[PDB]
């Protein structure tokens, strides 16, 4: 009923990049490992608790943000069900604790092994103790990204990895068929580990600050080759595959001899003696049909992309000769290469720009084809195994490999040719806090910036939104550097783009009205004005400094406090009269950021659309709040996400005659939402969300909701525990809709409840007096909203209805403590509606977590370490579970 | 009774026989994860007393159902607890109460 | 010195208007109005590194002993007997950090070169602000 305090620790998470996802592309083997040693950690350093633990995680939404969160505090492994995660004893996804038995039982305490199996295709996660297995395991995830084997921890922690594949190898021996989790390092890349979603890191000055990252999706190790069914291949074309295919059979030999190779029956170059030194006619079929058919593949995207081929010439081809080759190519049992001539022709280069493009398309269909035969990609070749370390479609190789495949398709480009034929997402806005804004004096920062990217550096009122881009309106006068942009309601050039490393400074004089740039150790003029780049901008309310960030970029803003390390402020600055912005400020400066969590907020008043107008019940009508389009003459539609402002927790953890004998003993509650005509209601989602609800998708259908089981089972089976969790329990509109109606627009309207249990968590749905089939089951002391999503495609759009069934008390009856046993509707102001946000401010910790990363060496794997604690005061919010 | 569920191994063979006062330290939290009592915030041991109660009985019991180094998670129900009234203010009458008893036995 | 001049001046003023108007010189290429003017404000931050800080109350009370039309040795025997007003202000943390980023030049107390340095920072500060307001 009141806020609360209380003390909570930091957590963290580091991952290794070995994101392992897979959707249908050959992504990942399927079954991976993942091995964790807990040397020591230490009960209660600070006195509230400690945390470590071990898991796996996504890349959709694992996003752990220090400080607040979900719940009390702290929000590691085991926060909303992007992230599934196992501690010594329990076993947590989104959450809610969930007790698992093993043998030995104790929380993770030192000197232990932690193993976890992550196997796709029948989706689950097994743990297991060192030496005994675990009675839990999870069965139904909704992969959609990649998957991080992550740790979380708060203080005094020392754990290792021991993904394998050197020297110190697992502890224990792998179930069969899982891979050694030494694989799925993403060549042209390294092995390291980091945190998870940072926006703040430590350099050589001090702090740097991070915008945000750029990670591969699950839909991207699929290799993806143009469409080649339907370009129907010309004889002309067809009477030269033999010869181009003999060709590059040919140069491949020679590359291949260029190693040594030699003709005999076995592989094995210390052998030296791989068969594939013959002629296009005297191979082995089953490689004959896949050569000749990739010489008529490459033709066949050939002619599939464009320029079209045509007839330059015949006399140079028949003329066309053999070349000459020295000693080095005859070989023992007899073969000689034959390369055709290369250098009597050159091509265009616009000719070697599109060298690549059928390179490409020929490395998509290598992957396409292998992957069809069923192999997939490993660190380590191992041709018995059917893995092959370069099964990355094309933009995941390396060099070496994308420049060799270039060298053979440019080859064979060089043939073709030559015998004629001639051929034609956030950003992140930093900004101090609002209790620093000045309204008259003359200040100036130094921003610095590391990678050129789309950075922006200025001033801005303390009423800015986190949403709408930089500059974009009238609240912010910034300056861009990607291109030399003043940037206050628009684009026009000013400036010079800036270089890497160098410094920009931001200087505001208000009591003249002006706002003033400059470059590394200048300053930069317009293109035909003088300095004094915005002209007598109004006060307004004072002016704060802000930054911008774009995705990938660093930035190392400087609010001066140490002019002694200032860069600057002596060539320029100091001869003026300016100051620098926190010359006397002993604590430094503290900021505010945007963050990308979706969060919920009250509907704002005389908002452009959706308007909300409360309407009182009658006798015959129920009191209802309604939703309202205002403006759809021209403007935009987007899926709007609405709830109501209060909870609805489940308890017992341990005509229309209304009879008081039932009524007053009755846990039911029905409240119904009415959809108006002209909407269509396939576009109409109506049911029940929990606090932990995050997700914000512009294509949100009911396939998509968050939704993980977890079967705490046993050795002999006993699936008596089997209960599953989500964020979103509701059924489609779409469904409740007479065979008959599709092929019109709907002019009646379609009410659907919701009917709960609060005594045994049972909960099923209504439509116009039809039972429906779909039903949930809730475990107790679970908060349920009063939610629905629509895309409005009406000038109304729904109205909630707070109304009471017969037998059935309404809403406002478990609402509230008062109302307990009054059957009749009630709407109290409390009970608001509220949109979904999509982004929000947020406070920057004024210190972090001191966490060191570093490899223990060939054996010990990777040491992740911790030694000092940091506590935080927080103001949990207690109806929203949200602190 | 109590559930005497175990977080930590420890030691076993340190029963409290009769008589001497044991060392624990408790954090006390009801349902739904909130909490309301926790030693830890004050840095000072309970120091209880076995029987001269002063105390929840069903707290005795799962204290006493307890050894060197053995942390308890203990879900003593509403009946060996504050009773049908409960404690004025802090805990409201009939809810199970979760604790965290760790015994020092410093004696 | 010939910034000052030509302002202290009426014929100066004008010819440089009525030579650059007959030349039709650009005047604003080179500078990528438009007179001695531009290299003075290009040049003063330099010329006020010797400000000496601690001397800003020094040149306040200078400008105005230069609007009374005071000449030059007016000036500087009003000057040489207010050598006890100086600064001293170090209490005050608007002067704070300005000591120390003085004291921490990489470079290098006489009165007679004390008096010299402001009264020529006077006179060129006192005709720029004449005609900064045109
Ligand atoms: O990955 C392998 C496979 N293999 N031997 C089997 C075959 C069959 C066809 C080819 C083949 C590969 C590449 C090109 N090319 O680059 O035009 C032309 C033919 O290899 C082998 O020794 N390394």
């Amino acid at each position: 009923l009141l806020l609360q305090t209380n003390l909570i620790n930091y957590v963290t998470s580091i991952r290794p990049n070995i994101f392992v996802g897979r959707a249908e592309g050959s992504t990942q083997y399927g079954k991976w490992y993942f091995e964790v040693m807990v040397d020591e950690v230490v009960p209660f350093l600070t006195a509230q608790a400690t945390h470590l633990r071990v898991g796996w995680a996504l890349t959709e939404g694992y996003s752990p943000y220090p400080g607040g969160g979900e719940g009390w505090g702290g929000n590691g492994v085991g926060d909303d069900l992007y992230s599934y995660g196992f501690d010594g004893l329990h076993l947590w996804t989104g959450h809610v604790a969930r007790p698992v038995t093993s043998p030995g039982q104790h929380l993770l305490a030192p000197e232990d092994v932690v193993s976890c199996c992550l196997d796709l295709s029948v989706p689950s996660i097994s743990f297991r103790i060192n030496g005994c297995p675990v009675q839990g395991v999870f069965e139904a995830f909704n992969l959609d990204g990649l998957f991080f084997p992550v740790v979380s921890f708060s203080a005094g922690v020392k754990v290792r990895f021991l993904l394998g594949g050197r020297h110190g190898e697992f502890k224990f021996l792998p179930p069969p068929g899982y891979a050694p989790c030494h694989e799925a390092v993403l060549p042209r890349e390294r092995l390291r580990l980091e945190p998870i979603k940072e926006y703040r890191r430590e350099g050589p000055r001090g702090p740097h600050l991070v915008g945000p990252s750029r990670c591969l999706s699950h839909t991207d190790f699929v290799p993806c080759p143009v469409d080649t069914v339907q370009i129907v291949l010309p004889p002309h074309l067809e009477r030269i595959r033999e010869k181009l295919a003999e060709n590059i059979h040919e140069l491949w030999a020679l590359t291949r001899i260029e190693q040594g190779w030699t003709y005999g029956p076995v592989r094995d170059d210390n052998k030296r003696l791989h068969p594939c030194l013959v002629n296009f006619h005297s191979l082995p079929e089953p490689e004959r049909n896949y050569n000749l058919q990739m010489s008529g593949e490459t033709l066949k995207t050939l002619l599939a992309l464009g320029c079209h081929v045509g007839m330059a010439d015949e006399k140079a081809e028949d003329n066309l000769k053999k070349t000459k080759l020295p000693k080095t190519y005859m070989m023992s049992n007899g073969y000689k290469p034959a390369p055709l001539d290369l250098s009597h022709v050159r091509l265009t280069p616009a000719q070697t720009t599109l060298v690549d493009r059928l390179a490409e398309n020929g490395h998509n269909v290598w992957a396409r084809d292998r992957v069809a035969q069923g192999w997939s990609y490993s660190a380590v070749q191992d041709i018995p195994a059917r893995r092959n370390p370069r099964l990355v479609p094309y933009r995941l190789l390396d060099e070496a490999t994308k420049r060799s495949n270039r060298d053979s398709l440019c080859q064979a480009v060089r043939t073709l040719l030559g015998y004629g034929y001639n051929i034609e997402d956030r950003v992140r806005i930093f900004r101090a806090e609002k209790s620093y804004t000045v309204q008259s004096g003359r200040w100036y920062f130094e921003f610095e910036a590391v990678t050129t990217g789309e950075m922006r550096v200025g001033w801005a009122r303390p009423e800015l939104r986190p949403d709408v881009e930089l500059g974009a309106d009238e609240l912010a006068y910034v300056f861009n550097g990607h291109r030399g942009q003043r940037w206050h309601l628009g684009s026009e050039p000013f400036g010079r783009p800036w270089q890497s490393g160098d410094v920009v400074g931001c200087m505001i004089d208000l009591t003249e009205n002006t706002i003033i740039f400059t470059l590394n150790g200048e300053v930069l003029m317009s293109d035909s004005g003088s300095e004094t780049a915005f002209r007598e901008i109004e006060i307004g309310d004072g002016f704060l400094p802000v930054c911008s960030l774009g995705p990938g970029q660093v930035g190392h803003l400087n609010l001066g406090q140490d002019v002694s390390s200032l860069r600057f402020f002596a060539i320029c600055g100091l001869q003026e009269g300016f100051e620098p912005f926190a010359i006397n400020m002993q604590r430094p400066v503290t900021t505010w950021f945007s963050k990308s969590l979706p969060q919920f907020e009250p509907v704002p008043p005389e908002h452009p659309h959706y308007e909300v107008a409360r309407m009182d019940g009658t006798v015959d009508t129920p009191p209802c709040l309604r939703l309202a389009h205002r403006t759809w003459g021209s403007q935009n539609s987007l899926v709007e996400m609405l709830f109501l402002r209060l909870s609805l927790p489940v308890q017992f953890h341990q005509d229309n005659r209304d009879d008081p004998e039932i009524i007053l003993n009755t846990t039911t509650y029905y409240y119904s939402v009415r959809v108006f005509a002209g909407q269509e209601p396939s576009c109409v989602w109506v049911g029940w969300v929990t606090p932990d609800y995050h997700q914000h998708d512009m294509n949100f259908d009911l396939s998509k909701v968050r939704a993980v089981t977890v079967t705490m089972g046993d050795e002999q089976g006993n699936v008596h525990s089997s209960l599953k969790c989500s964020n979103c329990y509701m059924v489609w509109g779409g469904d409740f809709v007479s065979p008959g109606q599709q092929g019109r627009i709907s002019h009646t309207d379609l009410v659907i409840g919701c009917l709960v249990d609060l005594a045994t968590g049972l909960m099923t749905f209504t439509a116009n007096g039809k039972e429906s089939n779909t039903f949930f089951q809730v475990e107790p002391n679970t908060k349920l909203f009063p939610a629905v999503f629509v895309l409005p495609t009406h000038q109304n759009v729904i109205q909630f209805e707070l109304g009471k069934q017969k037998n059935i008390m309404p809403l406002s009856a478990a609402m509230f403590l008062s109302e307990r046993k009054n059957p009749a509707p009630q709407c109290p102001p409390r009970l608001e509606v509220q949109m979904l946000m999509p982004v929000s401010w947020s406070r920057m910790p004024n210190h972090f977590l001191q966490v060191e990363t570093r490899r223990a060496g060939e054996r010990l794997g990777w040491a992740v370490q911790c030694q000092d604690p940091l506590t935080m005061m927080a103001l949990h919010i207690p109806e929203e579970n949200r602190c | 009774g109590v559930e005497i569920e175990t977080i930590s191994p420890g030691d076993g063979r340190t029963f409290p026989k009769k008589g001497q006062t044991c060392v624990v330290h408790y954090t006390g939290m009801l349902q739904n994860g909130k909490k309301f009592d926790s030693s830890r915030d004050r840095n000072k041991p309970f120091k209880f007393r076995i029987g001269k109660q002063e105390v929840i009985k069903g707290f005795e019991e799962g204290a006493a159902q307890m050894s060197l180094g053995q942390r308890a998670k203990l879900t003593c129900t509403p009946d060996v607890a504050y009773g049908a009234t409960g404690h004025p203010g802090v805990i409201p009458p009939n809810a199970t109460l979760i604790f965290d008893v760790e015994l020092l036995n410093l004696e | 010195e010939i910034f000052i001049y030509w302002s202290k001046s009426h014929n100066f003023k004008r010819e440089e208007q009525n030579f650059v108007v007959q030349n039709e010189i650009n005047n604003m290429s080179f500078l990528t109005t438009s007179l001695i003017v531009a290299t003075l404000k290009k040049m003063l931050p330099i010329g006020l590194n010797m400000c000496a800080p601690t001397d800003q109350d020094l040149i306040m009370l200078a400008k105005t002993r230069y609007a009374l039309k005071d000449t030059d040795e007016e000036v500087r025997e009003f000057l040489q007997n207010n050598l006890h007003l100086q600064g001293k202000v170090e209490g005050s943390p608007s002067l704070r950090w300005q000591m120390a980023l003085y004291r921490g030049l990489p470079g290098r107390d006489d009165p007679e070169k004390i008096v010299r340095r402001v009264q020529e920072v006077s006179a060129v500060l006192y005709h720029l602000e004449q005609t900064e307001h045109p």
